[PDB]
C-alpha cells in the first residue's frame, strides 16, 4: 500500500468527517490524477468519485472530494446509517510496472 | 446496464493450476480494456493484471508474473484469467473491472460480482 | 517574470537522453479510440 | 533580411472588437519571441505586450490587461492581437517587434512597417 | 514615463551634440542596460545602440553613448542634415510588469 | 521466476565476430529493455549496451560504439549481442540484465548466468 | 570508475562496517539515484540496494543506504561469514552517453 | 571508428545556390546532433548552424541566418546543408562536425574532412 | 572573435610556453567551459582539451590547460618539432546566438 | 448532388422497440462511414453512434449503449438504427450525417432531413 | 455540453458580431479541430466551418472563425436577416468515449 | 511497349452523357489498377477517379462523385468512364494512367495520349 | 491545388535552376512521397522522377530531385532548347478523398 | 539487385566466415524473409536456408543463418574443400512487381 489512510474514521449521523489519502512525489505529487470507491459488507467495490471532483450519476452530493499537492481528501457531509463502509483511494506509481495502485483502506462508522 | 458475471472459482491445493472466467454483456466487448482485482481476507484491494482492447499489450503486477495469464476472446464477450502454480497467498476474491481513462490515471466504472478462490491443502 | 530572456535558449544537449525509462507505459489509455 | 509586415487595421467604433497581425519572413519564428508596440499620433512609444518563443508566458501592460490577447501561430509565422472592447484612448500606430536580450535588459532588434488604428464615434 | 529626456534639442550642424536620459534608482541605477531608437518621421523606430555601447552594422560611427549611475546619455558628432529624428531611451523598470519603459523622447533640430 | 540464460561464448582470434545470445523466461519478455554489462577477469564491471522495449533506441559505451550491436526478437524471447572486430581487451564476462527505473536512474533486477568470451592468439 | 571507492574494507563479526561510493557534481550531486550490487565470487551480481533506501525481499535488514551531498554509503550490522563479496555502486553520469556508470568495486573480509 | 565524408564542393557564381552533404559513418547517426563550420582562407573558424538529433530544433548564425538551411536524413545517415543565395564573403572550406557536451557548453569530438566552396565572378 | 588570443607565439624545443584566451563577464566570466582544438597545417581541427582539463584517448601529456575567472590559458610543455599547428580556444557567448564562439587563433613555431 | 433520406419513426410506447433507416444515393456508399445525431425538443444536439465503413467498429454514447445497434447494407446503400428498450427521454429527432476526417477530429459534411421518435404513454 | 456557449446572441443588421465556444484542457486545449454548425429553425443543421478557418463552397464570406489555447469563436460580418439561426461548436473530447461532442447552442437574433 | 489508346470524345451540350473507353496493350491489364486525369485547356492537371485491380473499389474526386462512373473489362483489356450530366466546366482533355505504389503515395507510369471532351451550347 | 508552385522559372543554357513545390503538414509534411511529371507542349504528361530521388530509364542525368521538412525540390542542371515543359509536383493529401493531389505547375522558358 | 552482397569472401579452411546480405526498409526491413541459394560452378542453384534459420535434409549443420534489423547474414563454420560456390540472398521487395528479388552473389573461396 504506497498510499497511506487511516485505518479508521469515526463521526455522528448528521455532520461531517474527511478520509485523507497520503502519496508522495512519484504518485500524486507527480500530478496523477485520484479516484475514490466504496465497498459495502457484503457487495463488490463500487466507484465514487474520479478525476478528484467527479462523481457518476448514483452518487449523492454529499461526496465530494479534492486534491493538493502530495495529498488528497473525500469529504463526506451529512453522515448517514448506509455509509458503513471501506473507502478506497486510487491512484497510479511511476516506480512500479501496474496500472493502478490502492491504498489501504479507511472503515468509516457512524455513532448511532 | 452493464452487467459483468464471474465464475470458475473453488478450493485448489496448493502448487496446481485453475482457471476464471467473466462473462459480459450490455456493452461492446471489444472497445475496452479490461482489469482483474483481488482482496485478501480481511485486507485491502491489490492490482492483478490488464489486458487492452484488442489483446496486444498484458501487464502484470510484480507478485503475479510469470504465472498468471490474461486473455481475451471477441467473440463470446468473456474474460479469462489462467491461474499456475497457485501459491497459498492466492487465496482472495477476485474481480472483472471494466476500463476507463480521464487525464493521466485510469480508473474502473464497472466492476463485476466476486468469485472466491482458495488455495489450502 | 517579465526580464526573462524570451528566446530559445543555445547552448543546450543536442544528444538523444540516455537516462530514460526503456519500459512500456503501463498507464496509457487501454480502450479503443473513436476518435 | 528580417521582414514584418502587418495589416488589420482600420476605422472601428468604440466598444468592439478589432484584430491586428504581423508576417514574418526571413528568419525562424519559433526561435524568437516578438512584441507589441504603439505609438499615439504626436505621443511617444508606449510598450504593450510580450509573447514568449514557446506561447508560455504571456505579459501585457497595466492599461492593456484584460482586454488585449496575444497570440502567435509558429506554423504560419504569424503573431496575433486580439483587442476587445476597444476604447477611444486605444487610437495608435501599432507595430511588431523581435524581441532580443543583451546583458539583464530586453530590446527590439527589427521592427515591423506597422499599421494604424483608429477608434472614434 | 519613468526615463525623462528633455523635450527638444538642437544644433548647428558639424558639431557635437548630447542628448541624456534620466531615471532613477529602479530603471537605470538598479544595474540594468540602456537601449536607444532612432525613429525618422515617416518609418518605424531602428535600433540605434545596444548594450549602452555597442551599435549594429547599419549605425554610423558617429554615434555613441554611455551610462553611469543613475544617468545615461547618447553622444552624436558631426550633426548631419538625415539626423533630424526623434531619439528614445529604453530600459526596463523594477517596479512594474512590463519588459520595457520608453523615455519622453528627444526631437533633434539641426540649423541648416 | 525470473530465468535470464547466456549462451555463444568460446575462444576466438582477434579481429573477427563473434555472436552471444541472452534465453528468457518466466517474465513478459516485451514489456521490458534489456542491458549488457561485462567484467574483465579481476576487474569491475563495465556497461556496454542498451536495448529499448520495441528496439527502437539503442545506446553503446564509447569502448564498443561501432563494432559492437544489440538487437532482440521478442517472438522467441532472446536477446543479441554481434560483436565484430574483437580486440584483446574485449576479453571478459558478459551478463545480460533486465533494465528498470526507479526515480531518476535505472538499475538492473535480475541478472544472467554469464558466458566468457576470450579473444586470444 | 567515475565513482570512487575504497579498494577493501575489513570488520569482526558482529561489528558494523561502513562502505562509501564519492562522485562528483554530475552523476550524485546532480541528484542522481544511487544503486548498490552485490557479487559473491563464482556468480553474477545481485541487487541489493535500489532507490538508496530501498531493498528487494532477499535481502536481508543489515543492509542499509543513504546520500548526501556528492557521497552515498551502504552500512552492515552484524557481519556475517556469507558477507564476504564485491560490493558496486551505480549511478548515472551526466557527462557521458552511457546509461550506467559503475564504481570500482569494494572487497570485504571478515576477519574469522 | 568514427568516419565523416564530405562532398558537393566546387566553383559557383554569385547569387545562387549549392547544396552539400556529409554522409556519416562508424556510429548511430539518430544518437547526435551535428554542427557545421567554416574557415575562410587565411581566417580562423566560424559556428555556422546545429541541428538536433531528431530535426526539431535549428540554429544558424547571425550573417547565415535567412539564407542557409540545414537538414538530416537519419535512413541514409548523411547531413545536408542548402545554401541558397551565396556571397562572395561565403568562400571557406566547409566542416561537419559531431556534438558533444561536456557540462555547461558544447565542443566537437570528431571533425570531417572537409570541402572547398569557391564564389567568385 | 569575441575571445581574444595572441596572433603567435614561439619558444625553443624542450622548452614551456604558455597560451592565453581572454575572454568577457558573458563566455568565461559567466562560468561556461572552454575547450581547445588543435589544427595542422593540411587538415581539419581536431579535439585536443575539454573540460578544462580535460584529453582525449590520442592528446599527450604534455597538454595541459586550465582556467580562472575570465581568462583561461593552455600550457605546452616539452615542445616537439610536431607540435607546430594552430590553437584556438572556443567557448559559449551568452550576447549571441551561436552554439559555439571561437578565438582568433594561435600558431605555434618551434624554433628548431 | 448527395441526398440522405430517413424514415421509420412514429409513436412507440416505452419499453419496447423501433427500427429507422437511412437511405442514401448520390455518393459511393462503401467508401464513408456514417453517424446518427438527436436533437431533444428545444435543446442542444447530441451524438448517438458511428459505424466505420466497413462495419467493423461500432461506437455508442453512454446513454444509449447496449440499447440501440447501428448497422448497415452496402449493397442497398441503406443505414440503418435499431433502437431497443425505448424510455421516455429517447424522444427526440434523428438525423443521419455523413462521417469525414479534418485533421485530429471528425465532422459531418451532409446531413439528412430528420424524422421523429415520440416514445409516451 | 462539455463546451460552453452564451445562450443568447443579438444585434442590429450591419455590424459584426461574436459566438464564443470556450473548452477545457481535453477538447480544445488538447489539439482537436473545431467545426461550426447552423441550423435554421425549420430543418436539420448544415455545416458552416471546418478546421477552425475553413469553410464549404455554399458558405458565404461573412462568416470567420478561429481559436486559440483553448477557446474558439465565430465571427459574422454585415448581419442580415437570414442569419437567424442556433450557431453550435463540435470538437472531441479525450475525456469520453464519443467522437463529438456538442455545445450548447447559440440563438442568433437580428434586431430587425 | 505499353500502349494506353483512348477514344470517345467529342462536343456534347450540356446536361447529357459521353462515355471514354481506354484501349490497352502490352501488359498484364488485370494486374494493374488505373487512374483518370483531366486537364482544362490552359490549366493545370487534375486527378478525377481511380478503381482497383479487381474493380472492388472505386474512388472519385469530390467534383465529380455522383456523376461519372469508372469500370473495366478484365477479357477485353478496356477501361471506361461513364460521364452522366455533363457541365459546362468538365471541359477538359482525359487521360488514363496506369498505377503505381511506391512507398507511401501513389503515382502514373504510363500514360495514355489523351482525348478531348468539349461541353457546349 | 494544395501544392503551390512558382508560376514560371527561366534560365540561360548551360546552368542550373530549380523549380520548388511547398505544401503543408498534411501532404509533404505527413511524410508521403513527391513525384514529378514533365508535360511537352503537344503531348501527354510523362513522369520524370517518383519516390523523390528516383528517374525512369529515358530520364537523363541531368534532373534529380529531394525534399526536407514540408517542401519538395527538383533541380534541373545544364539546361537544353528541349527542356521547355511544364512541371508538376504530385503527392497525397491526407484531408482529401483522392489518390493524387497536383501542383499548379511551373513551366520553364530556355533563354535561347 | 536491391540486395548488397560482397563480390567475395574467403577464408582457411577450419575457420568460420560470415556472408552479409543488406537490403532496405522496402525487403528486409519490412519483416519479409531471406532465404539463401548454393551454386556450385556448374550445376543449377540448390536451396540452402529458407525462412532465415531452417535447412533442407541435404544440407548439413554447418551452414547457419540469421537476420536482425535492415541485414541478414549467413555463417559458415568448418569451411571445406567443396564449399567454393556462389551464395545468393532472395527475398521480396514492396516497391517492384516481382515475386523475388535476389543479391548480387558472393564467390567464397576456401585457402586450400
Amino acid at each position: 500500500s504506497v498510499l497511506t489512510q487511516p485505518p479508521s474514521v469515526s463521526g455522528a449521523p448528521g455532520q461531517t468527517v474527511t478520509i485523507s489519502c497520503t502519496g508522495g512525489s512519484s504518485n500524486i505529487g507527480a500530478g496523477y490524477d485520484v479516484h475514490w470507491y466504496q465497498q459495502l459488507p457484503g457487495t463488490a467495490p463500487k466507484l465514487l468519485i474520479y478525476g478528484n471532483i467527479n462523481r457518476p450519476s448514483g452518487v449523492p452530493d454529499r461526496f465530494s472530494g479534492s486534491k493538493s499537492g502530495t495529498s488528497a481528501s473525500l469529504a463526506i457531509t451529512g453522515l448517514q446509517a448506509e455509509d458503513e463502509a471501506d473507502y478506497y483511494c486510487q491512484s497510479y506509481d511511476r516506480r512500479l510496472s501496474g496500472s493502478w495502485v490502492f491504498g489501504g483502506g479507511t472503515k468509516l462508522t457512524v455513532l448511532g | 446496464q452493464v452487467q459483468l458475471v464471474e465464475s470458475g472459482g473453488g478450493v485448489v491445493p496448493p502448487g496446481r493450476s485453475l482457471r476464471l472466467s467473466c462473462a459480459t454483456s450490455g456493452f461492446t466487448f471489444s472497445n475496452y480494456g479490461m482489469h482483474w482485482v483481488r482482496q485478501a481476507p480481511g485486507k485491502g484491494l491489490e492490482w492483478v493484471a490488464i489486458i487492452w482492447y484488442d489483446g496486444s499489450r498484458n501487464f502484470y503486477a510484480a507478485s503475479v508474473e510469470g504465472r498468471f495469464t490474461i486473455s481475451r476472446d471477441n467473440s463470446k464477450n468473456t474474460l479469462y484469467l489462467q491461474m499456475n502454480s497457485l501459491r497459498v497467498e492466492d487465496t482472495a476474491v477476485y474481480y472483472c473491472a471494466r476500463a476507463a481513462y480521464y487525464d493521466t490515471s485510469g480508473y474502473g466504472d464497472y466492476w463485476g460480482q466476486g468469485t472466491l478462490v482458495t488455495v489450502s491443502s | 517574470d517579465p526580464n526573462a530572456n524570451p528566446n530559445v535558449d543555445p547552448n543546450a544537449n543536442p544528444n538523444v537522453d540516455p537516462n530514460a525509462n526503456p519500459n512500456v507505459d503501463p498507464n496509457a489509455n487501454p480502450n479503443a479510440n473513436p476518435n
